[PDB]
Parts: structure tokens; sequence; C-alpha cells
RNA sequence: AAGUGUCUAAGGGCGCAUGGUGGAUGCCUUGGCAUCGAGAGCCGAUGAAGGACGUGGGAGGCUGCGAUAUGCCUCGGGGAGCUGUCAACCGAGCGUGGAUCCGAGGAUUUCCGAAUGGGGAAACCCAGCACGAGUGAUGUCGUGCUACCCGCAUCUGAAUAUAUAGGGUGCGGGAGGGAACGCGGGGAAGUGAAACAUCUCAGUACCCGUAGGAGGAGAAAACAAUUGUGAUUCCGCA
RNA sequence: UAGACGGUGAGAGCCCGGUACGCGAAAACCCGGCACCUGCCUAGUAUCAAUUCCCGAGUAGCAGCGGGCCCGUGGAAUCCGCUGUGAAUCCGCCGGGACCACCCGGUAAGCCUAAAUACUCCUCGAUGACCGAUAGCGGAUUAGUACCGUGAGGGAAUGGUGAAAAGUACCCCGGGAGGGGAGUGAAAGAGUACCUGAAACCGUGUGCCUACAAUCCGUCAGAGCCUCCUGGGUGGUGAUGGCGUGCCUUUUGAAGAAUGAGCCUGCGAGUCAGGGACAUGUCGCAAGGUUAACCCGUGUGGGGUAGCCGCAGCGAAAGCGAGUCUGAAUAGGGCGACCCACACGCGCAUACGCGCGUGUGAAUAGUGGCGUGUUCUGGACCCGAA
RNA sequence: GGGAUGAGCUGUGGGUAGGGGUGAAAGGCCAAUCAAACUCCGUGAUAGCUGGUUCUCCCCGAAAUGCAUUUAGGUGCAGC
RNA sequence: AUGCCGUGGUGUAAAGCGUGGCAGUGAGACGGCGGGGGAUAAGCUCCGUACGUCGAAAGGGAAACAGCCCAGAUCGCCGGC
RNA sequence: CGCGGCACAUCCACCUUGUGGUGGGUGUGGGUAGGGGAGCGUCCCUCAUUCAGCGAAGCCACCGGGUGACCGGUGGUGGAGGGUGGGGGAGUGAGAAUGCAGGCAUGAGUAGCGACAAGGCAAGUGAGAACCUUGCCCGCCGAAAGACCAAGGGUUCCUGGGCCAGGCCAGUCCGCCCAGGGUGAGUCGGGACCUAAGGCGAGGCCGACAGGCGUAGUCGAUGGACAACGGGUUGAUAUUC
RNA sequence: UACUAAAAACACAGGUCCGUGCGAAGUCGCAAGACGAUGUAUACGGACUGACGCCUGCCCGGUGCUGGAAGGUUAAGAGG
RNA sequence: AAAUUCCUUGUCGGGUAAGUUCCGACCUGCACGAAUGGCGUAACGACUUCUCAACUGUCUCAACCAUAGACUCGGCGAAAUUGCACUACGAGUAAAGAUGCUCGUUACGCGCGGCAGGACGAAAAGACCCCGGGACCUUCACUACAACUUGGUAUUGAUGUGCAUCUAACCUCGAACCCUGAAUCGGGUUUAGGGACAGUGCCUGGCGGGUAGUUUAACUGGGGCGGUUGCCUCCUAAAAUGUAACGGAGGCGCCCAAAGGUUCCCUCAACCUGGACGGCAAUCAGGUGGCGAGUGUAAAUGCACAAGGGAGCUUGACUGCGAGACUUACAAGUCAAGCAGGGACGAAAGUCGGGAUUAGUGAUCCGGCACCCCCGAGUGGAAGGGGUG
């Protein structure tokens, strides 16, 4: 910038660090659950895997937006409180 | 070959969910005794970058 | 008398016509460039790579060859022309009793060159020994061997005794070259940092050593992280 | 099974060399087999028990100074070099990023090891939206030659008659050179100065103008001549009148007496690479999209899920999650979600609608390809120092 | 014009080599080049500087300002 | 006095604004008006000016004459104002 | 302003009312840096098609055409490749870089034609003579402008030819071109003898490597040693025959 | 000062100072080795001055050089 | 009065008709001076300088002659340069010096020999100057390194009391002998010495223009020198904002624990009149006096309703925030109601997130400290990192 201190330069690091052990999940919502299963049933991290809504060889967790009225046996990883809350609400299971 | 991202730029600027791009702000390191409350509060969290160091702080971090 | 009134080209301009110069354009090509697929990946003291000087019926160059000199022998192929090419002219010949030509193996292979008998301004000079040739005899000619270092094996064992250094002999080997690729080692600067020293350039260029057909690496003092993988290399990701 | 390619007097499958295809090797070398040969085994095995010994040294470790790894000495781990110090042999030692404990992994200080990888002086066989004589190699030509330099080194230029030399006998001018006539040839409007034969440049002939005029050289107006066709129109010229300060670069501003250019011909400057980056145009598929290496195919085709991008964000992070961070806060703020047009279907509003689901966008929303602009790293538009 | 038996001139053969040589010293000379030779290579060095950058038409059309700048003939952002 | 800010009407196509792609420019000149510096010199210099022109604007006028006055060249006409 | 042509933007009405066309309005169309859009020409490839020895390309002239880059037709020349269209790809366009190569102008029939020794006549040769040959006059050098050697050059030497290049003019001449010929050593100058400076250097010492230095030794004349004189002869050799 | 400077510049004989006790000091080389020198303080090297005559005064504060080591400061090493 | 003297041609004397030069002095030495020698000096000098004689074309002042060119003819036949071209002059105009533009004037076309005023003629991308880069040079610029030097440690040992002695490491370019035939090399053997020293390796301090790489600002009416560089206030500034100059003026790089917060109270300066020390001006009293005083500190805008003066109690000179604004290229800078926590003062209303306001300041990086316990390289820790201040 002709001399003066750059903007790169001018302004501060962001803060903080990044964990070099941070766990990484695949996010699946209890919306797009509905919306894949709706006649409920077994749900499995490889079931939804192969209907596309998570990525493969990665732990999923499941999050509660959207609206659930499948009765659905969802087996993930570390499930969301208002996951579990609203899976079962709708009378299906949440199970690690 | 393939594109190197500006390490400097990387440290100081992120992107958001909706895409802009966000920065801290200087003057807050230290010499913060006379500096009231206001100022360093006014100082403290992150900013959107402005929209005329939008496009350089996009090529850098690109 | 007054007046108006063409025409002329020393040369020059413009345009045509017709030529010259020149070598563009177009079209080519016994030449290149970049690849792909196969090979071959070394040559050298049994003298290399590369040369010098010679060699042909005619002068030179190229090319081939080496005093056996565009050539010698053998084994194959082939079948009518041939005596290479700049490069025509001739001259003189050869060839179905198989030439020219093509393939393979051998023979010859001056001198220089690692060059190595010694010397030297590379392609030159001067030898010693042995065996032959030649002379009346010295002269002279031909062929081998004769560098240094290393290793091995034998003999000897200085000062000095044990001994060793060294020396003698006999076998082997090395040396030098090669476009790229390898490994190990040494290792810039310009440049970039809008200056510049850290840093970069870059372990690049270059250099040294040293290969091989490839090399290096390679068989866990490995990774990994609670089930695990199981030499190395290389490619793609990460 | 031959229409590859080239030659032959002009585009040849049937004319020639060949081509598809089929044969082919004395010998040499290479490859493989059988022998011959060489080497190993014909004596160990199992169990018990863990009393004894064995595991590669000036090495490891440690300290110093360096090097190298993403690590530029940092808390510096692993690895390498030198200096000093200097072990232990498994109830050892090393690593797991200071270190300690535990646990896990492995056995340094000896060597060897194919294949997948790199390269092409060289040999065959092909190929080219490569060049075509100022190009392409410097080199189609005496080419690393000539030439230049003491030397290391530097380093050119020069291709084309014609199908066939049929390369012009003979005669004439001329000392020859050169030419004329003859002759050859389809052509000499191909004559070894030779294919085509541009421009600059140089003549010759010819129409008009031009020796009283001050001219960026033209332009508009315009007589008259000349020419060629039917007074008229072309084409040439241009007496005479007006207007009129070259081109380029670079400048506030140049006709400028600022720069560059004698002329012509040829050559001479935003290119290419990358699943690069951003943005766009377009196309494919679409909550998905797409492969990379690689594998298989005569190809451009078919496989190939590793990976990448999209799929949820917030936070330094643990983490939580349509939220999340700060905060004591059911305070406020930051960032993030409320995703589109048309339609139907539902849990139903009289038929018109909130939400949620199919669908149809084959720009949805992304993703991949291709085009373009810009950008990154490369010489990066080209030329130029000291 | 100076020296011209001398610190003379000159031949032949040799030695010293580039941050080096040599210099009765002028930064002189080291192959017509010397305040660090020449050649090749790094290399297409770099140059905020100078120059050059080639066909056409259609539409629009600036700036020579502010801020900052080891900046002032450069550049970033703004302005247009 | 102008100028400036807001606001309500009226008028005015190529206003404005946001956000992207691609810029160039960042040596200005003169003239008018207001000022500084200078010697109320300079074709001087430095600012201001919803001032102009040149720059990048040909045509007409000013003898010639970037920057003054008139006027903004789409092309053609041997028409007119 | 009038009349006619074009273009851009935008608006209104018909036609598959946006891919957009048609008609009509309205406004606009100076322009450097610069942005955007759309095209011309060259070459190559693919597909289709069509020309071409009854003549392609290229070039030249003339006549025409388009809003521009440019295009077409006809004829001449020429001798083997072109045209058009859908696409694809560029070493795709030059007037400038004191750009590069080649050709050719301008200066200009100009300067100069290289010492201030000096030429002349007669005859000859010849196509051609200031320059060549012969003779004779004249002049110049003569411590060289003569005769030799070394270094260096390399055949320039001699003979016979030649005469378009070269020679600063011309040339019959020539150190030019062509062919043939020519250089004879016991004693000359060198080696086979010797060593100087210096060079190389077995082993060796030193140095990470590369290599440096150096002993023995071996080279290295410009020096030391070493035996020939006089005459004659060829076109060209001679202390050589 | 080859090629615009020949001088008053350089050198010089003479002078002084400093170094050097000997494979010296100095110099060339990483070293070996070499020159110095087949020299040995009447010698060699460096510095300044510059025949000869008369002379060469003051300052040791600064900076060098030479010598000294009482004390202060201090590196590695040891220590812990 | 100089190879030194600026003033300066100093002054005096000499030399000349006339002497800024010359010679001799004077001393007022800008700025002489003793080995960067001082002052002299015979001889010497293609040195510099002044004078005289002689001599002369140097000159007054030129003339003539010969030769080589020039010129003519014949032959051969370049060159630099070149945007063009049927290239006048004057006065103008213009990038401010015109063949080319204006208005005039002058001029038949073309050669030849001459001259040198112009074509800002030709030649070398100005050597001067400035800007950018470079090179080399210097040094008490920076940072390194070589060399030199210091100590520790290894090589490196023994004995006694760091010191001494010893010898065996190691050293010797002391000597002899052998390899060796030829050897001033080398090596070995012996001897004579030195000797755990030296040298060398590693580590380490010093020194170090000897060498090396580099840096050494910009603005600027050219550059240098001088001055300046950030912030605050005013004027310039053309009545919003903003606005340049090396334009005109000043301040700042703090201070205050109260000079902050709050509650309450007060009004100043000056003048006049009277009054022991006391006066023009100390304190007092009374009038008059609305701001002429004061404000921590420049200036401006403010403040008498006070923001000026005094007193009481206090720490809001807060923590978590912050709608919305100003300003602005960006980075920054500035204001902020109001909400909550926990407080201060106040009876309450309320006010308080420093100071009447605007200067008293420094991005990022890299680190430090306190706290929080966020991550913690197999695991538990820890190291280290992170957050907040
Ligand atoms: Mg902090
Ligand atoms: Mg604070
Ligand atoms: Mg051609
Ligand atoms: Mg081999
Ligand atoms: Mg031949
Ligand atoms: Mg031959
Ligand atoms: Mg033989
Ligand atoms: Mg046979
Ligand atoms: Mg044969
Ligand atoms: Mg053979
Ligand atoms: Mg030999
Ligand atoms: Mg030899
Ligand atoms: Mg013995
Ligand atoms: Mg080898
Ligand atoms: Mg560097
Ligand atoms: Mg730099
Ligand atoms: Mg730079
Ligand atoms: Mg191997
Ligand atoms: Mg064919
Ligand atoms: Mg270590
Ligand atoms: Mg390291
Ligand atoms: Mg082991
Ligand atoms: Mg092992
Ligand atoms: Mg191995
Ligand atoms: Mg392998
Ligand atoms: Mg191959
Ligand atoms: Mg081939
Ligand atoms: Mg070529
Ligand atoms: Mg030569
Ligand atoms: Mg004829
Ligand atoms: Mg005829
Ligand atoms: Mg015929
Ligand atoms: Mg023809
Ligand atoms: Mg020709
Ligand atoms: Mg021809
Ligand atoms: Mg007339
Ligand atoms: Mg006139
Ligand atoms: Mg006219
Ligand atoms: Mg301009
Ligand atoms: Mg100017
Ligand atoms: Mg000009
Ligand atoms: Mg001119
Ligand atoms: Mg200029
Ligand atoms: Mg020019
Ligand atoms: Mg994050
Ligand atoms: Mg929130
Ligand atoms: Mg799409
Ligand atoms: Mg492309
Ligand atoms: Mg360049
Ligand atoms: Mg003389
Ligand atoms: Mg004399
Ligand atoms: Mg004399
Ligand atoms: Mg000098
Ligand atoms: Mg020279
Ligand atoms: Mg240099
Ligand atoms: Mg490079
Ligand atoms: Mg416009
Ligand atoms: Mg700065
Ligand atoms: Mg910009
Ligand atoms: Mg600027
Ligand atoms: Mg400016
Ligand atoms: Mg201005
Ligand atoms: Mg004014
Ligand atoms: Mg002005
Ligand atoms: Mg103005
Ligand atoms: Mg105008
Ligand atoms: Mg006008
Ligand atoms: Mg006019
Ligand atoms: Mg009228
Ligand atoms: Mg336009
Ligand atoms: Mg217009
Ligand atoms: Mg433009
Ligand atoms: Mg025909
Ligand atoms: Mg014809
Ligand atoms: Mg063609
Ligand atoms: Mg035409
Ligand atoms: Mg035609
Ligand atoms: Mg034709
Ligand atoms: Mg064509
Ligand atoms: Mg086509
Ligand atoms: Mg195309
Ligand atoms: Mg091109
Ligand atoms: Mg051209
Ligand atoms: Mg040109
Ligand atoms: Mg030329
Ligand atoms: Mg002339
Ligand atoms: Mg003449
Ligand atoms: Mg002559
Ligand atoms: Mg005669
Ligand atoms: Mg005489
Ligand atoms: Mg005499
Ligand atoms: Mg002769
Ligand atoms: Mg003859
Ligand atoms: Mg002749
Ligand atoms: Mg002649
Ligand atoms: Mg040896
Ligand atoms: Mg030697
Ligand atoms: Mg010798
Ligand atoms: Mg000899
Ligand atoms: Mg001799
Ligand atoms: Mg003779
Ligand atoms: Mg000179
Ligand atoms: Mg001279
Ligand atoms: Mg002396
Ligand atoms: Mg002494
Ligand atoms: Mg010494
Ligand atoms: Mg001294
Ligand atoms: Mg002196
Ligand atoms: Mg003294
Ligand atoms: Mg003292
Ligand atoms: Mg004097
Ligand atoms: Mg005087
Ligand atoms: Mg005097
Ligand atoms: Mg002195
Ligand atoms: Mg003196
Ligand atoms: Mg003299
Ligand atoms: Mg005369
Ligand atoms: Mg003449
Ligand atoms: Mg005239
Ligand atoms: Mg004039
Ligand atoms: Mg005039
Ligand atoms: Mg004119
Ligand atoms: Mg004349
Ligand atoms: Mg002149
Ligand atoms: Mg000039
Ligand atoms: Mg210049
Ligand atoms: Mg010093
Ligand atoms: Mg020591
Ligand atoms: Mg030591
Ligand atoms: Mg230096
Ligand atoms: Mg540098
Ligand atoms: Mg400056
Ligand atoms: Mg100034
Ligand atoms: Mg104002
Ligand atoms: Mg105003
Ligand atoms: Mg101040
Ligand atoms: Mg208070
Ligand atoms: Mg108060
Ligand atoms: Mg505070
Ligand atoms: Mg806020
Ligand atoms: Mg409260
Ligand atoms: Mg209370
Ligand atoms: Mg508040
Ligand atoms: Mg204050
Ligand atoms: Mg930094
Ligand atoms: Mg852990
Ligand atoms: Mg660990
Ligand atoms: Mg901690
Ligand atoms: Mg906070």
């Amino acid at each position: 910038e002709g001399g003066q201190m750059p903007i790169h330069m001018r302004l501060p690091k962001l803060k903080g660090f990044r964990n070099r052990f941070r766990t990484e999940y695949e996010i699946v919502n209890v919306g797009d659950i509905n919306r894949l299963f709706p006649q409920g049933g077994a749900v499995g991290v490889d079931d939804l895997v192969a209907k596309g809504a998570v990525r493969k060889n990665a732990l999923v967790k499941v999050l509660g937006d959207g609206k659930l009225t499948a009765k659905v046996d969802v087996s993930a990883h570390k499930f969301s409180g208002s996951a579990r809350a609203k899976i079962t609400a709708a009378g299906g299971s949440a199970t690690e | 070959p393939k594109a190197k991202t500006h390490s400097g730029a990387s440290k100081r600027f992120r992107r958001t969910g909706t895409g802009k791009i966000v920065r801290q702000k200087a003057n807050r390191r230290h010499l913060l005794e006379h500096k009231p409350s206001t100022r360093t509060r006014r100082l403290d969290g992150r900013t959107v970058v402005a929209a005329n160091d939008t496009k350089r702080v996009t090529s850098l971090l690109n």
C-alpha cells in the first residue's frame, strides 16, 4: 500500500489458538431425518450417509432443527439436547 | 502451481457464516491505562472489514 | 500607334507504357523441432572418446579405410549390374565360374591421445632389452617387452639385533571418456524483501568425489494411540 | 487381411517401391529347456525347570558449538557433524515433541536386497490443427566451417532450370564478356546470372503541366489540353482561386528549433502452465456434484470414492448447536438461522392459508466442465543498464 | 627537443593473475577495455527509469484531487 | 448577498444509491471571481470557486494565436436562418 | 432549420408479446487515458460442399462494391492448390523500439586514389599500353629505399598459361588465378651432447576434497662443447649438388 | 598519468623513528613450504623526511604505541 | 602580502614613458613555522615566473615566389547524414529565438567555384546539475569475518613442596647414520636439547576498515546549507464542513488523590470613601460595580444560571453493556441516551463510566506480569500455548 503499514499488519492477529485435538462432527438435523425417513424406523450412521445427509467416515451428531413426525430409532454419535427431546417426543429413540 | 494464501492476512481476518470478513480492532494491546473503558469497549470484539478494504482483503485471504 | 493574342523545356513534376535491379510472396524440400512405442544403456591399458597424417587412375573436400589403407578373409542374404559422394568428364576394368550391395564374425589397424620405455611445442624426437632380418662391419629394418600407483603372493631385511622401512620377482587391477538421469560432500550472487543484515533466491548455479543401468532407500531403536498398521521406493491426496 | 506412405512427366488401391498378410537366419549375440556341474539335508524332536552366560563402543547418553527437519534455539522432541565426558546387554537400551510416572511400540551403534521411480549421447518404428530457408537446430548450403579472438571463447551467410540437359549445334557482331538469328523445350514470359518474381531503387519512351514565382506538397473550386468511348461521359494532366503548422512518443502545452524514423521488403511485443484465486458467460448433473493417481482399451472411451467443494453455525477453546459467544442477567449487543417462483398434497380455513411434504425449475443451491476478464507463481507484454 | 656508460637500451627464454598481480605511485598498467580485466555460466540479473506494443467500427468516457507513504515523476485506498 | 442542511410541491429519461468485474488518473494549464506568498512583480507561486475552457474539442471570430468570445463535428447536399 | 442515409438508447402498438422481429415515436451519436460491445483480414485443423493443368496460389492492372477493417468481377502473369458454410485452434495484422536481417537510395559522379625521388623518348607486344618488355636519357636512396640472418608468414619461389575478381586508375603485368616444377648437408642452424632462469616432478611432505610445494630425476637456450673452405653450376638449391 | 598533465609530483643519496636475537620481524600460502637470506642488529623490514649548510622550540591533556599489574569489571569452564 | 594574504592592484622602494605581473622590504601572518621539516643553498631543470641584449613577417602591414592540394579533363569512386521538400526576407505570432503560421516585402529556371550567419547544423540517449541505481574509497556508521590474542578443556604424564624437579607424550630448520645408487626433500634409527610447555582440536572473552555486505530519510520555488516532520488552538479560510504555501501566531509529549464525584453555599476585578504600623497597591468597613476578574496549563469556544470562590461527605479516575450518531480512503478518533450490577453524594428529584471543552501521544509484531482454568502431542500431570486485564 505504498509504504504505510498495510492492512494485514495494522491490525492485530485474531485471538486464540486452534485446538489440534478438536473433534469435528458432521451434522444432521431431525428435520431432514424426518424428510428422508418419513416412515421412521431404524436410523443409522451408514443409513443416512447412504441417503446423503452426512459425509462418510465421520462422526455424526443429530441436531434439533425442523419437526419430527416420524417414529424413528436413530443411532448416532452425541445427539443434541433438543434432538433427543423431539426424537423421544415423536416416540422414537436416540442412541449412541 | 497452487496459490498460497497470505499468512498474516489469514491470522488477522476470518469469514463468517454468510461470507462476511471480520477482523479485530487496533489499539487494545497496550498503553491501556489512559484509555477509558468506553474506548476499550469500542475497540473490543470484531468488526466487518470496511467495504473498500474488502477486495484487497479477499484477495489476500484467497 | 495602342491593344489582346499562341508557340519554345536547360531541366523538373504527375500518369501511363516498357524494361532493369532486387529477392519478397506463393508453392516446395535429402533439413530441423517436439513427442510416442519399443530397444540399448556404457566405451577404455586386448589402448577408448576424439584426432593427426596418410590411403583412390585422375587436385581438393566429405565419406570409408589404415602401409593388407573406398580396402583383406569367412559364413549368410541377393541376383545383374558395378567401380561411394560433392561431381561432370574421361581413363581403365570387374561381374551369373555370382560382382557391386546388405547382415554377422574375424584379420589388418601408422602416429597422437588416459598415453603408460624416456622426452615433447599432441600427432614428433631419442632409446634399452630380447628375438629375428640385413652389412664385409659399424650403420639400418621388423616384432614384442620396458610408466606410475594399488592389491595379492614369494625372496631379501638398512641404520640394527628382533625386526621394519625399503628393495627384487611374478601375477592381477586402476588411470581416461561419455548427453541426461543417481548418491555423498562443498556451496554463491544477482534477485525478493519497493532499502537491508535475519530471511529469500537456494541447497539453486557451480564445484569436488563417485557410480549404475538405473541409482539411492529398504526389512522397524517404525508409526499409531486403547480394536490398530506392519520393509523400502514412487504417484495422487492430506 | 492390401484405399499406409512415397515415387512415376499433373490428385494412382490396380505403373514402380511397397502396403495387409505370410515366410525367413550360416554365424554372432540374447532368451529359455534339458543334462552335466555346484551347493544344502539325511539327525533330531518334544516337554520340564529358569540356577547360570549371549545380543555388535569411544557407540548411545549427557554437555558445548553447529547443521537439518514446518520448527529462523524456542520449553526443542526425532535426525546428522565436530569437541569433551562417557554407559549398560533384557530385572538392558531407544522412541511416543521439555520432563516425570504409567502404559504402548521397537530392538541403534554390521551388511545385502528385486519391482514399481529417473534419464536418452545412441538404435529401430511411428507421429504432429510443429517449422518450411530471416523459419526450423548455430548448422537443409565448407558448420561448430569461414571468420573474429593470444586464449578461454564467440560464431555466420549461402536451398529451388527443366518432366528430361534435351544446358542453345551452326552462323553473325564482339579480344572476350555479352548478345542476335537459328535450334531444344509445353514454356527460354525456365538460358547453369536460371520456379514464382512484390517493393524500395534505376532507366527509356510517351500525354499533360512547368523557367514572375515563396509550395507540410495535399484538399476543395476550376479553365484548358490529351486519350478512349457515345454535345456528353471516362481516364491522364492541372493554368488559376480558397483552405491548410508532417507522423510518433511524450507533454500543461509541440508544426515545432523536444524524441524516434533515409527507403523498401521480411521479422519484432499480454503468451502458456496449473482440478491454482476472484468474477462472469455457457453447459451437465443437482442436495448433491466431481473425481486424482491409477486400471483396462488401436483414441478422444469405460472404470477408479482416496480426496475436494456443498451439506450449520457460534466460540480462543473446552464445548454447545438453530443457535452460540460475552455476560450475574428470562439484559443488551456480535455472528449465525428464518432460503426462491410456479403448482399439487396433507394437520383443513365455506371455496381464498400457516406450516410441512412430494415435484418442476433439467441457475434451484451447489458442484463439475468449457469460454472470457482480472489475479498468483513462473522471464510473464517486449527491449535496455552500470 | 630530452637521455644517449647508465637507476641505459634491447633480443631470446622465463615468473607474478583479478580484490589478485605489478607499480621510482599516475589509481598507472595487467592483449587498442581497468576505482577491480576478459570469457562462459547464474541469466531472459534487476531497473518505482526511457523506449516500443501491430486490423476495424459502435456506445460511454475520465483524472491530474484527498488521505497515507524511506513518500513526493512510485504506490494503496478514496474521488472521478 | 450567496452558499449549505432539511422539508413540501412542481419539473426533468440516460438522476441518484447499493453491490460486484475492469480501469485509468493521482506532473495539470490558462481565463473569470475571492484570497495568501511576492514588490497587492511575473506567461510567478499556493489555495478557494455545482466557475469556464484546454487537457481530451473540430467548426466560426480574435491577422497568426491550447486555455478569450461564439458554438460542441453521426454522414451527405452546389438549400435556408 | 430543410431533405436524404446510418447508428445507439428507450417507449408504444402487431407477429410464438422478449430469442426477440416489424412499424412508429422520443432522445442521443466530438473525444485522450480507459471500460463495454460487435466485426474484418491471414494461417492451420475438422465436417459438409464446391472449384482447379479447359490453369489453384501468389503477384500486376483495370472495373465495380460495402458503414470500417476490407470485398468482388474481369483481364495479364503464373504453374498446383483454392473457395464457401458449421465449428475448432493461433507464432493472426507494425510505422515508429538511436529495433534486427537483406536489398537499395541521399550526400555524388562528390572527397579521396597513402609521403615532396621524377619522369621521358624510341622501339616492341597486344583487341586494348602513362603504368607491361627492351634500349637509352633523366632523377632518387646508398649506415638504405643495398645485401643478408632470426622470428614470423607459408609456396608468395621458378616455368608455362590466364586476365570479368584483386592491385586505390588501366593492365598485355603481378606477391592475383590456374597447372606443373622447385628446397639435396658427417661439418651450416637445431636434435641425437650440456646445463641457466624457469617448468614438470618417482617417492615424499602438506592439504576436508579439489589440490599446494618439492627431493631424486627430467626437461628447458637466449649461453657452453662440437669437424669445410674456395670456385662452378640451374629457370628455380647450394658452406647441401 | 601507453592515448589531452613530465611537473613543483615520484624516486633518490642522506636523516630519524619503530620493529626484528634468527626456519627473526615482515610477506606469500589453510598448511607444508618459500622469500627475507645461503643474510644475523654496521643486518633485514616498516614509517616519515629528502643532497648539503644552520637548525629542528613548547605540549603526554585526546588518540595510538610501550611498559606495569595494586584494585574494579568480565567469557567460557568449574560449581551447584 | 608568500606555490600560503580574503580585504588587495595593501604600503614604501626599484625596474618601465606607462608595471594588477616581477624584485627588495614593511608586518596589519583572513589562514607561515621547524623531518606532512623551517630557513638558506653552489650545481642542475624541454619546470614556473620577471627583465635585458641580439634577432627576427610575432607585429606596424602586408607583398611576392615555388611546391602539395584546391580548380579542369580522363579513370576508379566512398562517407557521416537523411520525416518530408519547386526549403526567401522583414515585422509579428507560437512550447516565449519560424524556410514551413500571419501580414507584407522580395525573388525568372538550373548549374559551377567560394564563405561560414542559420537550419537551436553533424557527432556521442549531457560528463555539469538534480532524481533513481551502481561502483570503488573512508571512518570513533552498522553487522559480520580473517588475522592476532585470552582463558578452559583434549592431546597431557611422574614425583615432591601454584612452585620446582623429572621424562615418557609432544616439539627441534641441533648432530650423526641408513633407505641412498645420484638427495641441503622425506622418512627411519641413534644422539643432543626443549618439555607436559609449546603447537593443534573444541569451547570462550578481547581486538579487529585488514576484509566483506550494506545503510546513510523526505520536504525544499534546483540541490546543498539552514529549517521542518506527530498532536492541540487561532488567523489565512471567501458567514455550513473542508481547504495550500519553507503563509501569520502560539502551545503539547503534562498536571491533579483533588484540581475527580456529589451536596450545599457564595460572587469577581476595578473604582471611590474612611482607616495603627501600611505606603498607589497586604488586611478592614462601606458604597459603586453583570462581568472589564477568574478558569492548573496555548488559543478558541464557553462559563456570573456559573464551568469562577468555599465547605461537608466520598472514589463513578466503576464492572457488564450500549440504541443511535459524528467523523472518516483505510486504520483510527469522537459523542451517546438508556439497561443491569455494586456504590458515592443527596431529604428527595436526581447526578456521577475522571477533570468547562478541544493537546499531554504510538499501530502491528514480539515479549512480560496477575488472574481464569480454556488446550494440554499415548494417558495423568507438567512444560508450553490460549483468554481476560
Ligand atoms: Mg493483551
Ligand atoms: Mg481498562
Ligand atoms: Mg521464398
Ligand atoms: Mg557397466
Ligand atoms: Mg574424391
Ligand atoms: Mg578426395
Ligand atoms: Mg603391417
Ligand atoms: Mg558370398
Ligand atoms: Mg560385405
Ligand atoms: Mg567387421
Ligand atoms: Mg610416450
Ligand atoms: Mg609423456
Ligand atoms: Mg635387522
Ligand atoms: Mg571413471
Ligand atoms: Mg543477498
Ligand atoms: Mg531488495
Ligand atoms: Mg526494486
Ligand atoms: Mg541399490
Ligand atoms: Mg498416396
Ligand atoms: Mg550433541
Ligand atoms: Mg535445528
Ligand atoms: Mg542391537
Ligand atoms: Mg540389523
Ligand atoms: Mg542396499
Ligand atoms: Mg529399483
Ligand atoms: Mg525409451
Ligand atoms: Mg527416429
Ligand atoms: Mg537458419
Ligand atoms: Mg587464430
Ligand atoms: Mg542465340
Ligand atoms: Mg529467339
Ligand atoms: Mg518446338
Ligand atoms: Mg510458364
Ligand atoms: Mg536474380
Ligand atoms: Mg525467375
Ligand atoms: Mg510563367
Ligand atoms: Mg506569403
Ligand atoms: Mg491549391
Ligand atoms: Mg496528458
Ligand atoms: Mg516541458
Ligand atoms: Mg522534430
Ligand atoms: Mg524542423
Ligand atoms: Mg527528454
Ligand atoms: Mg534521427
Ligand atoms: Mg471457528
Ligand atoms: Mg443473540
Ligand atoms: Mg447451472
Ligand atoms: Mg485458450
Ligand atoms: Mg527487463
Ligand atoms: Mg637528439
Ligand atoms: Mg641540451
Ligand atoms: Mg647528449
Ligand atoms: Mg587522484
Ligand atoms: Mg590497455
Ligand atoms: Mg567489484
Ligand atoms: Mg536465477
Ligand atoms: Mg459522449
Ligand atoms: Mg515509514
Ligand atoms: Mg487507484
Ligand atoms: Mg504523486
Ligand atoms: Mg500533484
Ligand atoms: Mg492546482
Ligand atoms: Mg487573485
Ligand atoms: Mg503559472
Ligand atoms: Mg482559478
Ligand atoms: Mg478550438
Ligand atoms: Mg476555432
Ligand atoms: Mg483565421
Ligand atoms: Mg441572413
Ligand atoms: Mg463517439
Ligand atoms: Mg455532437
Ligand atoms: Mg481509448
Ligand atoms: Mg498446359
Ligand atoms: Mg494463361
Ligand atoms: Mg496458401
Ligand atoms: Mg482487387
Ligand atoms: Mg483472377
Ligand atoms: Mg491468377
Ligand atoms: Mg484465400
Ligand atoms: Mg472451415
Ligand atoms: Mg475461429
Ligand atoms: Mg505476430
Ligand atoms: Mg515493415
Ligand atoms: Mg524501422
Ligand atoms: Mg540496414
Ligand atoms: Mg558537395
Ligand atoms: Mg580531388
Ligand atoms: Mg601512391
Ligand atoms: Mg609505343
Ligand atoms: Mg643523390
Ligand atoms: Mg659513408
Ligand atoms: Mg613469381
Ligand atoms: Mg607468370
Ligand atoms: Mg584485370
Ligand atoms: Mg583495376
Ligand atoms: Mg605423485
Ligand atoms: Mg612441483
Ligand atoms: Mg630442475
Ligand atoms: Mg635439452
Ligand atoms: Mg643457443
Ligand atoms: Mg634464390
Ligand atoms: Mg598522457
Ligand atoms: Mg605530454
Ligand atoms: Mg634511505
Ligand atoms: Mg634500530
Ligand atoms: Mg614468521
Ligand atoms: Mg614514525
Ligand atoms: Mg617529501
Ligand atoms: Mg617537532
Ligand atoms: Mg599519559
Ligand atoms: Mg609571487
Ligand atoms: Mg601587491
Ligand atoms: Mg616580494
Ligand atoms: Mg612535523
Ligand atoms: Mg622539503
Ligand atoms: Mg631530468
Ligand atoms: Mg600557388
Ligand atoms: Mg573526376
Ligand atoms: Mg531561392
Ligand atoms: Mg522571423
Ligand atoms: Mg514568414
Ligand atoms: Mg504552407
Ligand atoms: Mg554552392
Ligand atoms: Mg553552429
Ligand atoms: Mg547538434
Ligand atoms: Mg540522457
Ligand atoms: Mg580502530
Ligand atoms: Mg590457546
Ligand atoms: Mg588450546
Ligand atoms: Mg567497506
Ligand atoms: Mg545485494
Ligand atoms: Mg530531496
Ligand atoms: Mg532552496
Ligand atoms: Mg468555515
Ligand atoms: Mg464559505
Ligand atoms: Mg514548538
Ligand atoms: Mg471535589
Ligand atoms: Mg466552582
Ligand atoms: Mg483511569
Ligand atoms: Mg455501539
Ligand atoms: Mg444503580
Ligand atoms: Mg441516602
Ligand atoms: Mg450515563
Ligand atoms: Mg484541561
Ligand atoms: Mg515486524
Ligand atoms: Mg499428555
Ligand atoms: Mg508425549
Ligand atoms: Mg502456566
Ligand atoms: Mg470483555
